[PDB]
């Protein structure tokens, strides 16, 4: 193949979209659509703009590129590739084509992802509309116009290019920069413990460990949410842990988790380090000042040892919040990456049953636990775990989920704490067994045959991989084989956190599908409503990938598929034969497809009750004593979900719920220019912004190709009997998410809004949405956000779930119990059986109204007086909620009114000062008093 | 033991007057001694290029520690703002064990500069940009001259941690396979749970007579884990290494003999150690077939010779062995730990089964190492009289007992 010499050339993008033409005319031999490289270069490696080896694809000139440029043999479009270049114009380069192209296909192309969701299904997608395309480093690219990406790293044969080809067998990976990251502290006796060099364990956290995170976090300008909890385990038995033996766990044990920073965006890292800080010095009188009930505190309890701490609690502590696939979505942020710090060095003690069950939850779902070590690095493989078995036998074992990293001539690996510390006086360590005495063998009757016989025999003698002993060291492809098969084609990780991969390179064996598996069969068709619509089989077949990517399959491509399907062409993306493999830890999916639109789907599907009952003492941020959790973290799991449903609803309903969002749009001020509109109420331009929200959600609706070619104030049961069964408060409305089309699926979302208004009373905006892009429903939020905010509303996003449920699904999530200090039904200064009467919670909701907390549940039967109508229904089902929920009007936070008087209160993370001080006016004898007797005055007067 | 601070102060860059000195405790310590700030300013406060280092230069008869920090931030005036928390120490002492703390001292100043503006706020004038240090000195200068130690609250959250650390010796790589460990200290006691379990399976098998190869073999241990082990408890002075115990070996008295005799603890230690606790039957058995005064131990250990072996010096005396019921391991070990004799290695240098390919293999690179009789010996697994078969079978070879 021969070096063709050419010129250069640029361009601008007003002329042509593509990255690099040629002219097919100059150019016979190459046929258009080849990979074609690029290279100045005289045969020499001349320094380093000698060597620049660019791909792209042979794409000829257009009429007005070819009327244009005559000296010019490559017209490249200017900007990053010509930067790259660094070339003046006319300048002498080569090229040279490649007629293949499976054996040029780069191995890893890397693809970060700023300020935006996108979710696995989207990043298969993408990576659809990359085959067969040419990409160079640090390109940004882009996905439906305002998903952008830059391609930080290409790999190819173990060498970095500075570009390369994406094919089919090209393993792209998508990692994320705007990602949600936990942080839990081990507190144990080790974060007090001195290192050799001098230093304790939790001055390297606070002082060498976060500074560091948080400026490469700002030096790459990455866009997180941190969350940083404690998790202390407490020792209540007086043994001494020198008499603990290696390999059981503590029987007498107490454990506490303190959430010291909540989902926070890391531009606030001064107050995230404050509240780091504060808590840790703050948590040694948390914890070892035990209340007694004689009115005084004793100095009592002890902090466990790392090597005896919960470490498999706080991991599951940790995939509490994963459990379910289908929760709030936080559509600015996309990878969650659990980090655990601790003082110890991957030495764990652990229970058997509960590392079985650790191991089996966290190969069900989408994290990675990244241990990092205070510690140096042991002589032993790291992370190790020993248990015992039910014959009292001591295992090791190293777990393949969890990768260890430690933070820092010889070096001591080894921890002596009793001898660096000095803590044994050199009186009480004196050596008392010595040398033996020399026993006899009762065979010897001469001293020469004893010495004879001494000196004859003077020199006489899935989730885990099991070693043999931590004193015996593994070969190196023992070594290499330590990596979880699910993740097994990826600072990077910590700084910017990859998602679950596409594609999985494994499989079980022949005998192991016959073992444990059992079979499903499922026969999906096309129905004729759907059709209407631009639907074929293809698009609701890449939906249903979609889904099993969004839950957390991945599209098996590799040997053991292909020697196993061979056995009754694989695919990875998306003709007629559409063969892909999908499998979690669970269940296997094998997907085919045929012309006649009938999509077969095989499931092979595949410990919890053998583990005791767990519930941990749990501080949020806005509490301040500890108090039981409100779920079990070892016992919840991602559930196997009815997938024949699912089908079935995607083709066209008890304990079954999709993707789903609750909107808030709140009344705000008026803006400048909206006051010079006919000189109008404020109460009417915002109803007439309701309208034209209503409205414009309206005329959002989508439609075939066929169609194509109440007011008041006061209580709502006063209303309801004013103008007087089942009495639907809301409307059905299936809207079209994208209307310009840059998605090549149908984008179909339910919405329903209240059918009735007070100014007083949150309106209520729903989506239901299964497998529609996050970044559209992104966008149609801000739209609407931005109508309302130029008629003085503000649309907000809120939790679908009530306030009261969040500590058993979300525990690191702030929630406080209110108990307020001036009872009305108690004290007798404020006491009236007839105000009581017409209104149970008169004082309760004057103070939650005199704070700013606008009412959310208005169908709410603890604030009425009578009832009518005796079925009441929204249009997405009935109302489950069990107090009174009250909103924030700002948004910031949530309240809710209990029928014990007693308030919930919770801040809104989702769209995240004014907490403490409500707080404050809630626990203050003189505020709270001050706002019953202005109640009172008002109900007077 | 630990040197203590002559005087701490904490120099700033002022955009004005330039470097100078903020606040020092003892107050006037620096001009009563003859300490000059403007002589060696450029230092304190030196170029980006120097800062973020631990400097120490000599002063005199003084050594002064520091660790300049300077932070660059539009914030500050001059778009940068310099401090330096500096220590003083004598010139003849050893600053080591200070050296880490002044370190974590200034990257904790300049991580919490960079979070809040500690220090640039506490000067409460507003021409550096665009809690007290009086105090948290004194604290630090007496906490770390009394006690060696401090805890020294700054704010809410931050707290001066310091604990100085003597500075220990790095253990030697000169242990292999043939040295036996002898534990200075018991072993049992100080085990606790953040020991490392190779260790742990080491300690119940240092009994003082078990080779490193013995010990691997018998915790099922790998020997290179063994000797990081052995390394590790070396570091923290409680194992010194020793021979493997042969009635083959060569023993000669060293030139510390005569602490035998200058010390008040040696001979009766060595009395009521080479006896047997009962009469033992070693002390009945012939040749073929109150406790020993120290008078008698000493004209034992005198006996010994070079080229006499073990086997030739007991069986020339073993009835007084036999009368004053001394074990002769015992007796060995005793004098080989208080230094007054020592081993003389014998070296099988060049001019019966099949022996295995790998056996002779490694045979064949002892060989060509000049490696003792003892090395082989645990290499092979065989005693010294199958070894020297062996090597009369490959060779003529001759043994230095040095």
């Amino acid at each position: 193949i021969k070096a063709y010499q050419a010129e250069l050339g640029y361009h601008e993008s007003r002329f042509s979209e593509n990255l690099v033409m040629l002219n097919l005319v100059e150019f016979p031999d190459i046929k258009p659509g080849d990979l074609v490289e690029l290279k100045t270069y005289h045969k020499n490696p001349s320094a380093s703009n000698g060597d620049k080896k660019i791909y792209f694809i042979a794409k000829d000139f257009d009429g007005e590129t070819k009327r244009r440029a005559k000296t010019s043999n490559v017209s490249i479009l200017s900007g990053q590739l010509q930067t790259l270049l660094d070339l003046p114009s006319r300048s002498r380069i080569w090229i040279k084509l490649k007629p293949n192209k499976f054996d040029l296909q780069a191995d890893v192309v890397e693809f970060n992802i700023k300020d935006c969701l996108l979710n696995r299904g989207d990043m298969w997608v993408l990576s659809s509309k990359l085959v067969d395309t040419c990409v160079f480093m640090d390109q940004r690219l882009a996905f439906l116009d305002s998903i952008r990406g830059t391609i930080k790293g290409i790999y190819r044969n173990g060498k970095k290019i500075v570009s390369g080809y994406i094919g089919e067998q090209t393993r792209i990976i998508f990692r994320s920069e705007s990602a949600r990251l936990i942080f839990l502290i081990q507190i144990t006796d080790e974060m007090w413990n001195f290192e050799e060099t001098g230093e304790q364990l939790f001055q390297k956290m606070v002082n060498s460990f976060f500074p560091k995170i948080f400026k490469k976090w700002k030096d790459v300008d990455t866009h997180h949410t941190i969350t940083i909890a404690f998790a202390i385990s407490m020792d209540l038995s007086d043994t001494s842990f020198k008499d603990l033996t290696p390999g059981e766990s503590l029987k007498n044990s107490q454990d506490y988790f303190r959430i010291v920073v909540d989902q926070v965006s890391i531009i606030h890292w001064v107050d995230i380090m404050e509240t780091l800080r504060e808590e840790f010095m703050e948590i040694r009188k948390d914890l070892l000042n035990k209340q007694t009930d004689k009115g005084y505190s004793v100095a009592n309890g002890r902090f466990s040892p790392v090597i005896k701490s919960n470490f498999l609690e706080l991991v599951n502590f940790a995939t509490t919040i994963l459990t379910d696939p289908f929760k709030q979505l936080d559509l600015r942020h996309t990878t969650t990456h659990v980090m655990i710090i601790s003082p110890g060095s991957g030495l764990f003690d652990v229970d058997y049953s509960l590392l079985r069950l650790t191991g089996k939850k966290l190969l069900s779902l989408e994290m990675t636990m990244d241990l990092i070590c205070l510690s140096k690095a042991p002589l032993h493989i790291v992370p190790l775990f020993r248990y015992r078995d039910f014959e009292n036998k001591l295992h090791h074992c190293v777990p393949l989920w969890l990768s260890v990293f430690f933070w820092n001539e010889w070096t001591p690996r080894c921890k002596i704490y009793d001898l660096q510390m000095m803590g044994i006086t050199e009186n009480e360590l004196i050596r008392e067994v010595d040398v033996e005495y020399l026993q006899l063998n009762k065979k010897v009757k001469s001293l020469s045959e004893f010495m004879n016989d001494y000196d004859k025999n003077a020199f006489e003698v899935e989730t885990w991989v099991d070693i043999k002993s931590p004193s015996i060291p593994v070969s190196s492809e023992f070594a290499n084989e330590l990596l979880p098969i699910r993740w097994k084609d990826v600072w990077r990780s910590f700084t910017t956190p990859a998602e679950l991969p596409i594609t999985i390179s494994d499989f079980p064996s022949k005998d192991d599908f016959d073992r444990n598996f059992i079979f499903r069969n499922h026969s999906v068709t096309l129905n004729t409503d759907q059709e209407q619509y631009n639907q074929t089989y293809k698009d609701l077949l890449r939906d249903m990938i979609y889904m099993r990517l969004l839950t957390g399959f991945q599209i098996c491509v590799g040997r053991q598929v292909e020697k196993i399907e061979l056995s009754r062409v694989v695919n990875k993306y998306l003709n007629d034969a559409f063969k892909l493999y999908l499998m979690i830890d669970s269940e296997i999916h094998r997907i085919t497809c045929s012309s006649s639109g009938i999509i077969d789907v095989e499931r092979y599907l595949r410990l919890f009750d053998q583990v005791p009952s767990y519930i941990p003492l749990v501080k949020t941020r806005y509490e301040s004593s500890f108090r039981d959790a409100m779920i079990d973290p070892l016992h919840v799991k991602r559930e196997s979900l009815n997938w024949n449903q699912i089908d079935q609803v995607l083709a066209g309903d008890r304990k079954w719920h999709g993707f789903r969002a609750k909107y808030v749009v709140l009344p705000t001020d008026i803006p400048p220019n909206t006051y010079s509109m006919e000189t109008l109420n404020p109460e009417e331009i915002r109803v007439e912004g309701l309208r034209r929200l209503i409205g414009s959600i309206t005329r959002s609706r989508l439609r075939t190709e066929k169609e194509k070619k109440m007011f008041y104030t006061g209580p709502l049961y006063n209303f309801i009997n004013e103008q007087q069964p089942i009495l639907m408060l809301s409307n059905s409305l299936v809207i079209d998410v994208d209307p310009a089309g840059k998605s090549s699926k149908q984008e179909s979302c339910t919405v329903h809004y209240d059918r009735v208004h007070n100014p007083d009373h949150c309106f209520h905006i729903r989506l239901e949405w299964l497998t529609t892009t996050p970044k559209l429903i992104d966008d149609l939020v801000g739209n609407w956000s931005r109508l309302c905010e130029r008629y003085g509303l503000k649309m907000i996003e809120i939790p679908w779930e009530e306030l009261c449920t969040i500590p058993s699904v979300n525990p690191f999530h702030s929630f406080v119990e209110i108990k307020l200090a001036i009872n009305p039904w108690e004290d007798p200064e404020f006491k009236d059986r007839e105000l009581f009467a017409k209104s149970k919670f008169y004082y309760h909701v004057y103070l939650l109204k005199a704070s700013g907390f606008l009412l959310d549940n208005r169908a709410s039967k603890f604030l009425q007086n009578q009832d009518i109508e005796f079925d009441i229904m929204y249009s997405w089902g009935k109302p489950q909620f069990k107090y009174v929920q009250y909103i924030h009007h700002t948004g910031a936070y949530v309240a809710e009114l209990r029928e014990n008087g007693c308030l919930f209160l919770a801040p809104n993370n989702i769209y995240i000062k004014v907490i403490l001080n409500f707080k404050s006016t809630c626990l203050d004898y003189q505020k709270l008093r001050s706002i019953f007797l202005d109640a009172k005055e008002m109900w007077i007067t | 033991g630990f040197v203590p601070i002559h005087t701490i102060f904490y120099s700033v860059f002022h955009p004005t007057e330039g470097s100078k000195i903020k606040y020092e405790f003892p107050p006037n310590n620096l001009k009563n001694h003859g300490i000059n700030f403007n002589t060696f300013k450029n230092y304190i406060i030196p170029k980006p290029i120097l800062c973020h280092k631990l400097i120490t230069f000599k002063y005199g008869t003084y050594r002064i520690v520091c660790y300049p920090v300077t932070i660059n931030s539009p914030i500050y005036a001059r778009n940068f703002f310099s401090f330096n928390f500096v220590f003083v120490f004598p010139y003849d002492c050893e600053t080591s064990p200070y050296e880490p703390a002044i370190t974590r001292l200034g990257k904790m100043f300049k991580v919490l500069e960079e979070q809040n503006q500690l220090l640039s706020k506490s000067e409460r004038d507003p021409v550096f940009f665009d809690f007290s240090i009086q105090d948290l000195l004194m604290r630090i200068f007496q906490d770390l001259n009394n006690y060696s130690e401090c805890l020294i609250p700054i704010d809410e959250g931050n707290a001066v941690d310091i604990k100085i650390f003597p500075l220990l010796r790095p253990p030697t790589t000169c242990v292999s396979l043939e040295d036996v460990p002898l534990s200075s200290v018991n072993l049992k006691k100080i085990i606790d749970v953040n020991w490392d379990p190779t260790m742990m399976s080491i300690v119940p098998y240092i009994d003082g007579l078990n080779s490193i190869a013995k010990i691997s073999k018998l915790s099922n241990s790998d020997p290179g884990l063994v000797i990081e082990c052995i390394r590790h408890l070396i570091y923290y002075k409680c194992v010194t290494l020793s021979d493997i115990f042969q009635f083959s070996n060569i023993y000669a008295p060293s030139s510390l003999i005569r602490n035998f005799l200058t010390d008040p603890l040696m001979a009766s230690d060595c009395q009521s150690y080479v006896t047997f606790p009962e009469v033992s039957k070693i002390s009945n058995l012939p040749l073929n077939k109150f406790l020993p005064t120290r008078s008698c131990l000493f004209d034992l250990y005198r006996s010994l010779s070079q080229g006499q072996t073990l086997k030739t010096w007991y069986e020339s005396k073993y009835m007084i062995l036999k009368e004053n019921n001394i074990d002769i391991r015992r007796f060995i070990t005793f004098g080989l730990e208080k230094r007054i004799i020592y081993r003389c290695y014998s070296f099988p240098v060049m001019i019966m089964p099949k022996l295995s390919d790998e056996e002779e293999g490694i045979l064949e690179e002892s060989i060509r190492n000049a490696e003792t009789f003892d090395k082989i010996c645990v290499l092979l697994s065989k005693p010294k009289l199958e070894v020297e078969s062996y090597l009369n079978e490959l060779g003529e070879f001759k043994v230095i007992n040095s």
